[PDB]
């Protein structure tokens, strides 16, 4: 049947799938660097550290598969929350969703090696020898972030990940495959492509046809990236790249080859020659190795006029760069067996193509977008839209006992810190956590009071292992608690933010049933000023030392502050904002510029986007991790946004008015925000 | 409708066009053709070799009068048409524009 | 639930089927050459039989 | 089957056999694989209709003359004249409501008539030597390779030398050539796209790669029919079904535009011309053996030895070779019935003129590839004709068609009709009269016509929303500027308008307003007036009895009718307001727009400051646009001569009373073309467009065609009319120029 | 020691179990051959014996 | 199942063809031991 063309055999050491012709493999699943943050320096610099490991390990035997693929998600489940205005908001802002793309960027780069009693221990060498390989790639990728898939249990009958990439390059879906006595290339391909018998389409069945796209270019590539206008686009394609090293020897001859090839000639081009003869000099100095390469764009429409139309409009987008498509009118087959890796010999025309070309072919650029699912609470908590046209899943659980959770939100109140804190707060209520939150102002009150949880501000006239409770007693001698209630709190931090001493003694106490009362169940901490409660001289010591605990429970500090310069990153307050996974800076008209990007090590191009986006501009960038982007969560007609915009904001007079709303109406379904609606739209008008 | 006009001030072409190259009749490489084929047939007799020339050159004399130069196109057709292989299985003569998948 | 102790085998299955695979290669050629004199053997006889 | 695709792949032919080129050797010229390079002409042809019959045979002599030096056995000549359907033209994008739906109505007049235009290439090789069996010979021997670098460079030499000798010939054409133009960082080759455009029936751009260009230049799979007359292209784009045509009988006379009927049609199509010229001793005997086959009379006819005689005498000490020619016709179209009819019409009209024309059969593909202007070896039917009647065929004849897209500003603002059925893509900027000039003076006699196109032609404009300040006649205009977001600012008598005499560097500019204020003098008050100007007995009187805003609108105009007696009005008047517009010259596009220069002769200085400030705002985005109702007393003016030297694009309306003096004098134009313009008579729409050198009387119109309702009134100029929509505007009193309703209840008593 | 681009590429497009499969097909075919000329060799003796 | 099972089903298969070829060399050796003594009478 189809299990001619599938070559994969069956799994070995955890980390690789060894094949037909005894030639095993490794799969990396590589998010690539931000090309859109960093300036042009960064960019040949990446491509340059990309060169030496791959100069470095580079061997007759390496060969290394670039697949990007676009998927059309649909691990985003749109959860169920009981909450009334959560739901309000949700429904709105993904009806704002329409129209816009939903599609994500997934680059793999996969790492295979074919060698060219005593049998025991030259296998040994054999797979000592991908050992190293990845070990080296580990270590060359740890900016970009490379995931070695390998085997993971499920109920007692073991599952390869590797397997799943390489399914989904057949199958076009995500089907997981578990280990079996089997031989994997027997049953892997469940869906099997039927292409026409003329050979100028194929069709797949769920139907969805494809079409193929060839592409070779010859000459040596203007820009490290050509190949970023796809990033964009109306089409699901895969995009495959092929690198067999070739030895040096075998270069030479092929230089040599070429070179007397071309002097043989009616008309002497002594352009052309020049340049190969300086190429051919370039090799023994500039250490680059070369390979055979092959491209082959493989676009995906529910329709062949539309497969049609997509090819013309990627046609046309290549030839906006200096890259001509040539269209694959037969030996699709061929073409499309190509890209799984290990198939070396469907290869359509393989061309050598110097290193450095190839990585600037193929360099790990793609927009920032998270991981929609597989988060360790479930999906992606919200989903946010991008400049450049791309979504961005938000999921706070990104980092480099379990992954950071901790979040820093840097910007002027005024400057959408409300808004994007509330509708945060609203999307992680899917997950139902325990929140616990203290405000600079009252603004956070209204909404707290919207959710289920009921805001407790402070005001004047309201105020064994016990001993530790005693202790801290006689520090401020110097000088409804529990989570049983509801689910949600909020304590007002307003009224000593700007003390200067009553602070430490009542935080200290809070935090003790705070921490106490659930302990493990699950914690998702918010202040609006964190720098306020660590000049504690007890409060910040254990929140150093217990984070690790708090870390392995379902515990995250999602911390916040207005001014970073304001937190001076004390001695203490260092590993708290260290630990910091995910950082979110809002526009900042004023921002120190060298605390600025030291205490966040926030790079220099990073910052000119900052303030590019200067003052007043409801947009944020987002640094997960290693990477970057600008969201904006921008809230316009397509038209509620309106009125859970003017609930979600909190001002004195909304503040005072849900307050006597709350006391005065004893039972309310929520219903004193129709009562808010309108009452407070009058007063501004 | 045409800037062509009836004028008489001609640039006449003289009606060269008819009179391309011929030696007895016929343009000398169809008829060496001819004399290829009657020295093909001597090989198989020697009897008819010569006697065959007469009918073949007869036709070819009287087949360039009518249309001159008409050989030329059959050569075309033979080398361009004829050779081409595949032609069945696309309906048509095609030429593909990549070029040998292996070129090895 | 050795997970690895079932597939620690599959390795040395793997280079015993590449084994068996040339070895049988090996004794093919061995047996079609033996036969091939052999039965040059036997023509040869008979070639010489024939008068 | 997998194996089955490997197998068949390498049992297929690729193209790239009969695609014979190969790297640029130079930025203007291709190399081939058999050293015969090659250079492509962009012509814009010379204007035909104007029906010139004496014109067109000294055209063709002279074309004769100028070729004879160039006429040697090493060369050839691969004439194109590709007609195409335009898709480049992009529909405008529009604000203001008359504008638009002027835009919309004129867009749907176009239903039903044909946007093709065509353009003509000429390519002209050089191959080394053109031996009849010594080239054979040559070819199967090693060369070395710096004489292979000497071949280069004696090949390039000499067809630089052809190039420049050509396009010094071509002045009255276009004559442009086309060459390497780069794009984004990496090199781009203009002539290959043309090349690929023959080859692959569609206009791809082709980037130049280290590769060679035969291999990567086809995109589209050919698939010529067995046993058939057309093939078929599979392309993304769309299938494209290509029929071929062949001429096999020639006629003596030769009268020039024998072909030029094919040039209006309603088929697109590709005509080639291939006149590989042919050395002299081959040429006298290709002549004898027609003396010899006509000697061998028995009195086949008496003056037919007479008619050739002079042949020899003119071979030996005329201008002209004797060449190789065959003519191939590539219709494209989009079914096999459609290219079929197509091609039995393309026959009718050849055989309308005294060729004789056959389908070509058996040799389809043979006669694709003899498309392309360096295969020498696939011409399917050569013949022996002389160059006149090569020129005769091929006469750089076109129908005026000026750039759709490309043109400076961007795309043609407007489309216009024809009366030869050409669609005109007009356009303000002209080739010759660097930056191109945009100056346009649209004389005419008393035609309401000049009001209603300069009207269409700014509302038009519109597109590029560019900032236009107009200087209008009885209130002609008023209407119009109102209609899309424009201040009329009108300088009726009694009030002074909006802006006093006063200006707020500024006392440099108001220096020449006092010198001007000096009237009935001017000696003393150099400068008694300047001091008083620091901070004239009549000047007092004039300031008593005198009897603004900018950049907030895009439009201006200005009710200037009444300064026609006094200059010492109508000179300061234009002093400040010029002076007004010249900051906003420098902001974005601008064209200024007048109706008289009478009015501007007045001034008597603005000559003086024009002569260079035209050029200065020339060059940074600036038009001139210019209008006479009375031509014959315009050239008159001592400015007037630099008026008709400096415009760019010519319109003329009809005039009963034409000058032959003036109009030949200046307006530079031919005889035949003076007779054509006085040729209509006075109401006629039709008006004749001399952008540039080449001429066509494209003609407008408005009727209905199965609309304009509305707009005819508005683009019109009447004094009656223009005062009640005032009375209109002053009732209703509203900036929202979408105003127009209100005004079109008033229609009532005018459109009852 | 490669010293060929045609090796490399034929190393790389070749297959080697395929190749193994395709040798004992050619080992047998030749093996037959082999027991044709013997049976040849039989009958020329049974039919000259006589 | 999966390479095991092809690994014991060549690993008798060619079992298989190697006694059928040295049984058809046993025939063929016995068959001209067998006619030939019958030819020395």
């Amino acid at each position: 049947p189809v299990g001619q063309f599938i070559p994969y055999s069956h799994h070995v050491t955890d980390t690789i799938i060894s094949t037909k012709n005894a030639e095993y493999l490794s799969v990396w699943k590589i998010d690539g660097r931000s090309h859109q943050s960093a300036s042009e320096a960064d960019v040949f610099q990446w491509i340059r550290e990309l060169n030496n490991t791959l100069r470095g390990i580079s061997s007759a035997n390496l060969s290394l598969w670039t697949h990007i693929v676009r998927r059309r998600v649909y691990e985003y489940p749109d959860a169920e929350f009981d909450n009334v205005f959560c739901r309000q908001l949700d429904e709105k802002y993904r009806e704002s969703f329409t129209g816009y793309n939903l599609m994500v960027n997934d680059l793999y780069l996969t790492v295979v090696y074919r060698p060219v009693d005593q049998k025991k221990h030259r296998q040994e060498s054999c797979i000592k020898a991908l050992e190293d390989i990845n070990r080296t790639l580990g270590q060359s990728f740890k900016r970009y972030g490379a995931e070695l898939l390998s085997v993971y249990e499920k109920g007692g009958h073991a599952f390869s990940a590797p397997l799943e990439f390489l399914a989904r390059l057949v199958n076009g879906e995500h089907i997981p495959m578990p280990i079996c006595r089997d031989r994997f290339s027997d049953y892997m391909a469940v869906n099997r492509p039927m292409f026409s018998k003329w050979g100028e389409v194929g069709e797949l069945r769920s139907l969805r046809r494809f079409g193929m796209l060839e592409i070779r270019e010859y000459d040596d590539a203007t820009e490290p990236g050509q190949l970023n206008v796809l990033l964009e686009s109306d089409y699901e394609f895969v995009l495959t790249h092929s690198f067999s090293v070739l030895s040096r020897p075998a270069a030479k001859e092929y230089l040599q080859r070429h070179q007397k090839n071309l002097i043989d000639a009616r008309d002497v081009a002594t352009d052309q020659i020049e340049e190969i003869d300086e190429a051919l000099n370039q090799l023994i100095s500039g250490h680059f190795v070369m390979g055979e390469h092959h491209c082959t764009l493989t676009v995906y429409g529910e329709t062949v006029q539309q497969v049609r139309d997509n090819l013309a409009h990627a046609s046309a987008a290549m030839l906006d760069v200096a890259v001509l498509p040539k269209p694959v009118d037969l030996a699709l087959e061929a073409g499309y067996w190509a890209q799984l890796p290990a198939n070396w010999q469907w290869r359509p025309r393989p061309a050598p193509i110097t290193s450095l070309n190839f990585l600037s072919f193929s360099p790990f650029h793609n927009f920032m977008s998270g991981k929609p699912t597989g988060n360790p609470w479930g999906p992606a908590v919200t989903i946010l839209k991008t400049v450049s046209g791309t979504p961005l899943y938000f999921n706070f659980h990104a980092s480099k006992k379990r992954l950071l959770g901790n979040t820093m939100l840097i910007g002027q109140s005024s400057s959408g810190k409300t808004v994007l804190l509330g509708f945060l707060l609203a999307q992680a209520q899917k997950f139902k956590p325990t929140i616990v939150a203290f405000d600079k102002d009252r603004g956070m009150e209204i909404s707290i009071r919207a959710m289920g949880g009921r805001y407790l501000p402070l005001k004047t006239g309201e105020p064994h292992a016990n001993l530790i409770f005693l202790k801290q007693f006689v520090k401020k001698l110097a000088a409804a608690l529990d989570l049983s209630t509801h689910q949600i709190y909020g304590f007002d931090i307003t009224e000593f933010l700007d003390n200067p001493e009553a602070r430490t003694p009542v935080m200290m106490y809070l935090l003790y049933r705070t921490e106490s009362m659930i302990d493990g169940r699950r914690f998702m901490y918010v202040f609006d000023e964190f720098w306020k409660p660590l000049q504690d001289e007890y409060f910040e010591d254990l929140a150093k030392n217990k984070q690790k605990t708090i870390r392995k429970q379902n515990g995250i500090f999602v911390f916040a502050t207005q001014e970073p310069s304001d937190a001076l990153e004390s001695n203490i307050a260092k590993t708290l904002i260290q630990q910091c996974a995910t950082y979110i800076f809002l526009a900042n008209p004023k921002a120190d510029y060298e605390d600025y990007t030291q205490g966040f090590k926030l790079t220099d191009s990073e910052f000119e986007l900052v303030r590019g986006l200067g003052e007043f501009s409801r947009r944020f960038l987002i640094k997960q991790g290693d990477q970057s982007a600008l969201a904006e969560m921008n809230l316009g007609k397509f038209r509620d946004f309106d009125d859970e915009l003017l609930v979600l904001s909190g001002t004195p007079d909304n503040a005072e008015i849900a307050e006597s709303i709350i006391a005065e109406v004893g039972d309310d379904p929520a219903v004193w925000l129709p009562i808010f609606l309108d009452r407070v739209k009058a007063e501004r008008s | 409708m045409k800037p062509p006009q009836q004028q008489h001030e001609a640039f006449p072409l003289f009606k060269g066009a008819t009179r391309l190259p011929t030696i007895w009749g016929v343009p000398m490489i169809p008829l060496m053709a001819m004399v290829m084929g009657v020295a093909v047939i001597a090989l198989t007799v020697s009897i008819w070799w010569w006697a065959l020339v007469p009918p073949l050159w007869f036709i070819m004399a009287q087949i360039t009068k009518n249309d001159d130069k008409a050989f030329r196109i059959w050569w075309l057709w033979i080398d361009t048409k004829f050779r081409n292989r595949n032609k069945g299985f696309w309906g048509a003569s095609s030429y593909s524009p990549a070029n040998y998948r292996k070129r090895r | 639930e050795q997970l690895k102790s079932y597939y620690e085998e599959s390795r040395g299955l793997e280079r015993d089927l590449i084994g068996e695979f040339v070895k049988s290669r090996k004794t093919a050629w061995r047996v079609a050459t033996a036969s091939g004199l052999f039965g040059l053997l036997g023509m040869v006889c008979g070639i010489v039989g024939f008068s």
